[PDB]
RNA sequence: GUUUGACCUCAAAUCAGGUAGGAGUACCCGCUGAACUUAAGCAUAUCAAUAAGCGGAGGAAAAGAAACCAACCGGGAUUGCCUUAGUAACGGCGAGUGAAGCGGCAAAAGCUCAAAUUUGAAAUCUGGUACCUUCGGUGCCCGAGUUGUAAUUUGGAGAGGG
RNA sequence: GUUCUUUGUAAAGUGCCUUCGAAGAGUCGAGUUGUUUGGGAAUGCAGCUCUAAGUGGGUGGUAAAUUCCAUCUAAAGCUAA
RNA sequence: GAUGGGGAAGCUCCGUUUCAAAGGCCUGAUUUUAUGCAGGCCACCAUCGAAAGGGAAUCCGGUUAAGAUUCCGGAACCUGG
């Protein structure tokens, strides 16, 4: 079909050019066991779900107006921040100690100012493998980027 | 207490009287279902050959002897006939 | 009118192929052939083949048009497609992970179930009772077959307690007319409510699962016949007048799990073989099979008392004791000795028989079936 | 001459397909005398009474159907208003007294004040 | 934010990373249909300010044009008239190819209305507009009073009128001693001073 | 793992629910566009940015809160009337063509996004389904959405801190 | 005019001080071609080639450079009489 | 002469099997994953266009003010089941 055989000869296409240097920096990328070895410490690090968050509002009613506090009884939350705007935000602070980004996205041109942006400013950046593997630890279809500005001790 | 019309669009009603004889029989949308069970579910299905479900009494535990050597005797005959269209 | 095409009219259009059927549902084989067993649809001859498949003679399975037709609505379609969705979106639950969303995803659903399809096809209470003999056979063939692969535990353990309720009826209520033991187990007979009822326990014994047999056919029938006498001791438990379904105890279903656990609470019989054994006590030894006697003795009002109870942990009021070993030691001047083809002899005829025949180690008269 | 509304209306279904059936008759029977005569007076009251009866079975099984339909989305287009096209299509009032949260905030700190000029 | 990034970095046409970009697009946007449903915005940033908003009921789609001059369709190069018509290919076409594309659009997709357009790519044939459309009957445009003023029917087929920013450039409508000629309207202030008016007690 | 599963793009349904076409066309918004005619007979020109042709709307449309007019002791969204004026300006500076600012009146009304982290919680929204006070509302459940939906802010200002 | 609910240490305005005060690109602008205007050496529009800046940019009805002053804030949108 | 497509400011124009995912047939305890479709086969194209081309099958006799290979009587044949 005419859709499969534009998907195959686009992919055909990049590779037969001679690419621009800061295109093409992604596709050197983090390595499986390395790319392993963080998702780990993300997934302990999962958001609140939508679940959750329901279930949460209906537990600081009952403590709150009874006794005391401004929701303050409810511990800190620690996860990660899955926006690029904010996470781009988040760099420059500059308080994100890393920050993944996507090999792919289609505009292409969203993410390729972060490496060097990153670089700029001295965030620990990393360019880890799919789009969709970062969507899967924050609850998205996709996430393009994701950085974690804190830590349990 | 509800119903499914012809048509599928399930309603809440009370009484069933209220709802007309004419809207359940006849179809208000294309796609209507079934009511009315065929003829042919109801004949039986075909004999391919002759289970008997009443057992031999030879088949017994304790049987007698007239019985018992009557349930050999048919079925020698059944595997003698298969062990000569085998040699 | 024109010159008409051959293919179209008569046995070429009264029948459908088993592929044709298949497609025209777009249901998939697996899953068309529990319909067929639900509904049921069953297969048939043409009486011209030639005509039908165009015209193959070719070894094929016909249907009826029609009964497909009939079957192609049916809400319990709708529910395997449902299905077919529910675990396509678990798999995106588990395969993101994510597991407390198919843990939800688990509870919040709506299994089928057969009520309107067994009320439609069995319209009622006389016409069910027909067909509730072919039900009984498979469901006490279950009970006793061991859990695998293919089964699971959670079928067998569905079967076990919808037999042991029926056991529980019919030994309450008491109608067991005909008796015969066999070597292919046990068969009975039952006269519920005018149409009477012949129904076949397997013996106990570990055995055993030949793998040329298809489950995925006969766990769609158990599971059809498993609803049907669901309705059915419904009715018979109420009618009675007794409370369904029938809780049990736990420290009596630790003993022997069986007949003697169940217990049946309420909100002259027909005779003459009920009430045999009345103000009768047995005590039946180990050696002999506790699941086909105490089933009888209760089914013909008298109490028992089992030596295969006991291992877990009276004989003040006991008349008879049931054994069947070749030499026994020491026997009670007041009590009677005797062997269990008393107990089969004796209900089918309904005379009670004389007492100084069978008796350890002695030779015996025969059986005789009823039949 | 011939039927009347009021009185059909109290009368049951069966009834009035029962009334149907034999008005139909009697319209065949005087169908036959009208092409010997030149003309048959009695023919147009017994044509308005089978009119009247369709009427009043058609207002019975209506209203009935609108009941059952009653307090869902959705309904059958027919029993719908009928209004014109353009009045069909186009903002309902919540779609258009709906106003942004900022222009709400600001209505209530700074409405229309009322005032005169004089003393 | 993406906002200053993605806005300056698309200012630089003509550097190495963008032209890259654009020869493999323009590649893959020929082969497709010329007009064709285009899954998301390529330029998130442009479609914002414009005022797509990432939710339902708001819709790109991508469409291509032939470049040049605008031909008359007289028959075998033939004039039949004063040499003042003169060279026939030289007629230049009083629309933009940008608001070409809208109309096109508008066309196919006559259920949404044409909010605004923006320009993605060229080549010698064709240029590329990436369109961005709004349906007024999903309900989420309808509530919420930002987007609701398109629902009203004075706003049927704004691309064919000319009341989107290609076409009110094109009509030549802004304030000032520049644009005299047309300002409410060419047509209308040349009926304006072209008729005689009368009172009843003569002026 | 030669397996299973996430995404992306692209399809298909008599899938659930919507919507477009055509008519009218005096007035309105665009496109396209003559010739007769008047100039000596005419290729500039004029008739005319007109008729015919095509597309799109409404009770009005369009225009609209300045990348304006001005050179004043400056005015202050848009439209219309009176005036500016047969003026400036254009043109075989021939025939002919031809505005606008200010001034007086009619009517008057102002505003919204994009771009700044909510990150102590996507606070946002369509749909389905069950009840109800049904131009809608509450609960539960599929989805949309972080490649960004809400609240706060539009240059007259404004935001955070005190 | 009457009558029932009051929401609210909630929302909105106001004074002074102190760091921030982000603002729309194949666009604006320029060349050339055709068209248009009273717009005159080019008023507006369109195609094709080139293509910006941020104490910046546009306009100031005569051609350019040098230095000023005035004036608004484009390339997105709604809105009665 | 629709469709897929491509031109055209547009009324519409080109093109007709063409740069299309253009349907409908067989088998299945496809043998284990135990309540989710698996394995194969076939290959061009909508529709309109002949009361003289192609094409299933009926003859005689009777009858009406005006009709008949079409009604009546008898005797035939064709197609599909």
């Amino acid at each position: 079909p005419e859709y499969v055989r534009v998907q195959r000869q686009k992919k055909i296409l990049s590779i037969r050019l001679k690419v621009p240097p800061t295109i093409a920096q992604f596709q050197y990328t983090l390595d499986r066991n390395t790319a392993a070895e963080t998702f780990k410490l993300f997934n302990k690090y999962r958001p609140e779900t939508a679940a959750e968050k329901k279930e949460r509002l209906t537990k600081e009613a009952a403590a709150v107006a009874e006794g005391k506090s401004k929701q303050d009884a409810s511990p800190k939350p620690y996860a990660v921040k899955y926006g690029l705007n904010h996470v781009v935000a988040l760099i420059e602070n500059k308080k994100a100690k890393l920050v993944l980004i996507a090999n792919d996205v289609d505009p292409i041109e969203l993410v390729v100012f972060l490496p060097a942006l990153c670089k700029k400013m001295g965030v620990p950046y990393a360019i880890v493998k799919g789009k969709a593997r970062l969507g899967t630890l924050v609850n998205q279809k996709t996430s393009a980027v994701a950085a974690l500005t804190e830590v349990r001790a | 207490q509800k119903v499914k019309l012809p048509s599928g669009i399930k309603l809440d009603v009370e009484k069933k009287d209220q709802i007309p004889e004419e809207l359940l029989k006849k179809s208000t949308t294309s796609w209507s279902t079934a009511s009315v069970r065929p003829s042919t579910l109801d004949i039986e299905p075909i004999a391919v050959k002759e289970f008997t479900e009443i057992p031999h009494a030879g088949k017994s535990y304790n049987p007698n002897n007239k019985a018992w050597s009557e349930l050999i005797n048919k079925e020698y005959k059944e595997e003698k006939a298969r062990e000569d269209e085998r040699i | 009118m024109r010159i008409k095409k051959k293919n179209t009219r008569g046995n070429a259009r009264n029948f459908i192929t088993r592929s044709q059927a298949v497609r025209k549902l777009q249901v998939s084989l697996a899953d068309f052939r529990r319909l067929c067993i639900f509904k049921g649809i069953y297969p048939r001859e043409p009486r011209n083949k030639k005509k039908a498949n165009k015209g193959s003679t070719a070894p094929t399975t016909f249907y009826y048009a029609k009964d497909i037709q009939y079957l192609m609505h049916e809400p319990v379609l709708a529910k395997f497609r449902e299905h077919k969705t529910f675990a396509r979106k678990l798999t995106r639950a588990l395969g993101r992970g994510e597991v407390s969303s198919a843990k939800r995803l688990e509870e919040n659903r709506d299994s089928y179930t057969l009520d309107h399809i067994i009320k439609e096809r069995y319209p009622s209470f006389p016409d069910a009772i027909r067909d509730i003999d072919d039900a009984l056979n498979m469901l006490f063939l279950f009970s006793n077959l061991p859990s695998t692969n293919q089964v699971s535990s959670k079928i067998i353990n569905d079967a076990q307690k919808i037999c042991n309720q029926w056991l529980a009826y019919v030994a309450k209520e008491r109608l067991v007319r005909k008796v015969f033991v066999s070597i292919k187990g046990v068969y009975y007979q039952a006269n519920i409510k005018g149409e009477e009822v012949r129904w076949l326990v397997p013996f106990k014994f570990p055995e055993n699962i030949p793998s040329d047999v298809d489950f995925r056919i006969m766990l769609t029938f158990l599971e059809f016949y498993s609803t049907l006498l669901h309705f059915v001791l419904y009715k018979l438990y109420t009618d009675s007048g007794l409370i369904y379904p029938p809780k049990l105890d736990l420290k009596k279903d630790k003993i022997i799990s069986g007949l003697s656990s169940y217990i049946l609470e309420s909100r002259k019989y027909d005779s003459p073989v009920a009430s045999l054994f009345s103000a009768f006590v047995f005590y039946v030894s180990r050696e002999v099979p506790i699941d086909i006697l105490e089933f009888l003795i209760l089914s013909c009002g008298g109490n028992v008392i089992s030596e295969a109870a006991m291992d877990q942990i009276d004989m003040s009021k006991v008349t008879h004791q049931i054994v069947d070993r070749p030499v026994l030691k020491n026997k009670v001047a007041g009590r009677t000795y005797i062997q269990p083809q008393w107990i089969f002899d004796c209900i089918n005829k309904g005379e009670l028989v004389p007492a100084n025949k069978y008796l350890p180690g002695e030779a015996l008269p025969p059986h005789l079936s009823p039949w | 001459a011939g039927v009347k509304a009021y009185e059909l209306r109290t009368k049951s279904k069966e009834q009035l397909a029962s009334q149907l059936v034999d008005l139909k008759k009697e319209l065949a029977e005087l169908k036959v005398q009208k092409l010997s005569r030149p003309s048959l007076p009695k023919i147009k009251t017994v044509r308005k009474s089978i009119a009247c009866v369709l009427t009043v079975i058609n207002e019975q099984q209506r209203e009935a159907v609108r009941q059952l339909y009653k307090g869902k989305k959705y309904q059958p287009k027919d029993l719908r208003a009928k209004k014109t096209r353009a009045l069909r299509r186009a903002l309902t009032k919540f779609e258009a007294s709906q106003v942004t949260e900022k222009q709400r905030k600001k209505q209530i700190a700074f409405p229309q004040r009322k005032y005169a000029i004089k003393a | 934010g993406a906002y200053k990034y993605l806005e300056e970095l698309q200012r630089k046409k003509q550097s190495d990373v963008l032209r890259f970009l654009q020869r493999v697009r323009v590649w893959e946007y020929r082969q497709k249909n010329v007009i064709h449903r285009a899954a998301r915005p390529t330029r998130p940033d442009k479609a914002r300010r414009l005022g797509y908003k990432a939710k339902q009921g708001f819709v790109i789609y991508r469409v291509r044009v032939r470049r040049g001059n605008r031909k008359r369709p007289v028959p075998k190069g033939a004039t039949y008239g004063k040499p003042t018509n003169q060279g026939v290919n030289e007629l230049k076409y009083q629309r933009s190819l940008r608001a070409t594309a809208e109309e096109r659009v508008g066309r196919r997709a006559a259920n949404l209305r044409v909010l605004n357009s923006y320009w993605v790519n060229q080549d010698s044939t064709y240029k590329y507009f990436e369109v961005i459309l709004v349906d007024p009957q999903h309900k989420a445009i309808r509530r919420d009073a930002r987007y609701n003023w398109i629902c009203d029917p004075v706003h049927k087929h704004r691309e064919a009128r000319g009341l989107t920013a290609t076409g009110k450039k094109s009509r030549g409508i802004n304030k000032g001693h520049k644009f005299n000629n047309t300002k409410a309207g060419r047509r209308k202030t040349w009926k304006r001073q072209n008729t005689l008016s009368l009172w009843r007690y003569r002026k």
